[PDB]
């Protein structure tokens, strides 16, 4: 959902195509194997379960920044 | 408001809950869905005195 | 009268058994036939004590009961999946339709017109302005944000209102 | 916001502690949305 | 048994039965039971030992509590995965999830009510097997039983059917997706390109490179800003060919 | 229909639309016996009830500065569909 909208933001501002999210795909899996009582966690290297979100003051950080 | 179990590991074969009691896939059949009574405990001291 | 509601028991039991084939033949789906019975198993059980035709007369008072409520709430027809169309369909009636990418990112973009004519405004009035009109904080909060008295607020209100009106006159932009 | 790191994905049997940890709350209601105001109801699945 | 010896046992149906028998389970006695059984002898009986030793030993090792396997609390996926849509005619359309989850609240909501009540053992129960119907419909829907239909006769999918098959979430929505930046059309033959050429339809050019049109007509001055350049290139303005 | 923050209408009279590409409108905003309709172009004009919070935060400046009307529409005309 990010990664489309900043890489139509490059495109249109001549920049290089960004690095790549997550897909919403994976999310909606493991929303789906919650729903059947499994218990799916991503784990990082430490062995750390990851929480799955996105920064809510980016887009408020750039709007209001585009203001002045 | 009371207690059910997780068809996975019920029905799927072999019987998941079945194999950890040792119940017959059948009898757990019957206790699950009210066909039948199980004994849930026993108390051998009261019994034998 | 405890023991009333015993006799009950016996007596209600085995009608109830038969009763299931009164409500399958109504509701035509056999789970709905089985929630149908147990309502009206409680109907009954709770009002027993009050008084088989009696219990099939419950029943399909409940079941036209159910009806009525069906009436009021809103009709759904299950689905197993939603099509794309049905999607963009009920997009075409909603407050917000179905945005893309490039509206998502040309959305995002400066104004370069209603910027232009903010940065002409001194940075007072324009953050009164911004603090006021654009954000939505109540005046006194806005005395508070920016340290200045009331009237200083306000009057850089009106003023960056007005200068702000003349900087652009425009129906839609 | 997150590039992925993930070094593995682990599954087990979840608890009721589990599923009431994610729940931001418990459906009581058998009733979607208003007919009328097409507003989801309260403590309904679309609540 | 419970009018004379009533007080020497405990026993009961339904789930909370199980859960019992699993809160006064012992895992590490039938554990090394079972391990011993298995490893004295070879045969039949050997097989049932190693087979009920390998979910036995499963359980004791991996930590997961067997209570697992009974729910007193069913989760409830958010419902922009289970939407509900109205359509053409004031009808709505649901997921068959919604349904699913409407008649476990109901049913669950019924056994609740009788509870409170104090209806017959034999009414609570219908209400309890009911319940457990209901779940099972919601999780593996016709895995036991007849599966819960919606109009027409239709079985309702359940939450285990987004996972399976070709049309579920796994192979369809995972392994392969729908995309931007693409396009279809028939094909005719080529004979006049080169063997690394494509004829491409020019609106079908002009709307898969759009933002790179965009960019570079903002480039030149054909356009004053961006918007004005996706006004243009919507338009086909005659600028649009040499840059494209 | 009736939306959630109440009815849509269809009418002629659609925001940040020139005159020009209404022409084949007529008063109801409906297109006129033939009309040469090409790719984009609007059929039946319609708006649907807006929220507030919808607004963008330049369209909510405008809105407060001069004072606009408290009925916000967003533009759901049928249109021509691509390759028509």
């Amino acid at each position: 959902t990010v990664g489309r909208v900043k890489v139509y933001e490059a495109i249109v501002k001549g920049e290089n195509i960004p690095e790549p999210g997550i897909p919403e795909s994976f999310k909606v899996l493991l929303k789906e194997l919650q729903s059947l009582c499994l218990n799916v966690e991503v784990l990082s290297s430490d062995g750390a379960a990851i929480e799955l979100r996105e920064g809510e003051d980016e887009d408020l950080e750039r709007a209001a920044a585009n203001l002045g | 408001a009371a207690p059910v179990t997780h068809i996975w590991y019920f029905k799927g074969v072999p019987s998941r809950l079945g194999y950890l009691l040792d119940l017959a896939p059948k009898d757990l059949e019957k206790i699950i869905y009210f066909a039948a009574y199980v004994i849930t405990s026993v108390d051998e001291e009261m019994r034998h005195n | 009268d405890e023991e009333l509601t015993a006799r009950f028991e016996r007596d209600a039991i085995p009608l109830l058994d038969q009763l299931y084939g009164g409500a399958l033949r109504m509701t035509r789906n056999p789970a709905d036939a089985e929630d149908l019975l147990q309502e009206t198993m409680v109907k009954a059980y709770a009002g027993f004590r009050s008084f088989k035709a009696w219990l099939y007369r419950i029943l399909t008072n409940t079941y036209i009961n159910s009806y009525r409520k069906k009436q009021r709430q809103p009709a759904e027809y299950p689905t197993e999946q939603i099509t794309d169309w049905q999607l963009a369909s009920n997009a075409e009636h909603s407050s917000t339709g179905l945005r893309s990418a490039e509206v998502e990112a040309l959305e995002a973009l400066p104004d370069t017109e209603i910027k232009e004519a903010l940065q002409a405004l001194p940075e007072e009035f324009r953050m009164a302005v911004y603090y006021a009109d654009v954000e939505g904080f109540p005046y006194k909060e806005i005395a508070e944000i920016m340290d200045t008295p009331i009237g200083t607020v306000m009057s850089r209100l009106h003023r960056g209102r007005r200068q702000l009106r003349g900087l652009l006159a425009d129906v839609a932009r | 916001l997150d590039v992925n790191f993930f070094d593995e994905l682990r599954i087990g049997l979840a608890t009721a502690e589990d599923i009431r940890q994610w729940s931001y709350g418990e459906v009581k209601k058998p009733e979607t949305i208003n007919y009328r105001t097409l507003k989801p109801e309260k403590d309904g699945l679309f609540c | 048994l419970v009018d004379r010896y009533g007080e020497y046992f405990t026993g009961a149906m339904g789930a909370e039965s199980i859960q019992k028998l699993i809160e006064n389970f012992d895992i590490d006695a039938e554990a090394e039971s079972l391990r011993d059984v298995i490893r004295n002898g070879k045969g039949q009986k050997k097989l049932r030992a190693l087979k009920r030793l390998k979910v036995v030993a499963a359980f004791q090792q991996s930590g997961n509590s067997p209570m697992g396997m009974v729910l007193d609390a069913v989760p409830v996926i958010p419902p922009e995965l289970r939407p509900m849509v109205q359509l053409d005619g004031g009808r709505f359309a649901t997921s068959d999830l919604n349904d699913l989850y409407r008649r476990v609240i109901n049913r669950n909501n019924r056994l609740k009510r009788l509870i409170d009540l104090g209806a017959p053992e034999i009414i609570v129960n219908n209400e309890k097997r009911m319940l457990q119907e209901s779940v099972d419909a919601l999780f593996d829907n016709g895995r036991r039983g007849r599966p819960v239909t919606g109009p027409g006769n239709r079985p309702l999918k359940s939450l285990s059917d987004l996972l399976k098959g070709k049309q579920g979430r796994f192979r369809q929505n995972l392994l392969g997706k729908r995309v931007d930046y693409s396009g279809r059309s028939v094909i005719v033959v080529g004979p006049q390109l080169k063997l690394h050429q494509c004829g491409l339809p020019k609106l079908m050019a002009l709307e898969l490179f759009k933002p790179f049109v965009m960019k570079r007509l903002v480039d030149l001055n054909h356009a004053q800003n961006i918007k004005s350049a996706k006004r243009m290139v919507e338009r086909q303005r005659p600028q649009v060919w040499d840059v494209l | 229909r009736d939306t959630k923050l109440g009815a849509e209408e269809i009418t002629r009279d659609i925001p940040n639309i020139s005159d020009e590409v209404l022409a084949d409108l007529d008063e109801r905003g409906i297109v006129r016996i033939g009309a040469e309709v090409r790719d984009g172009d609007i059929l039946v004009g319609k708006v649907t009830p807006k929220g507030e919070t919808e607004l963008t935060p330049e369209e909510r400046l405008l809105r407060a500065i001069f004072g606009e009307k408290a009925r916000e529409v967003r533009d759901t005309s049928l249109k021509v569909p691509h390759g028509e």
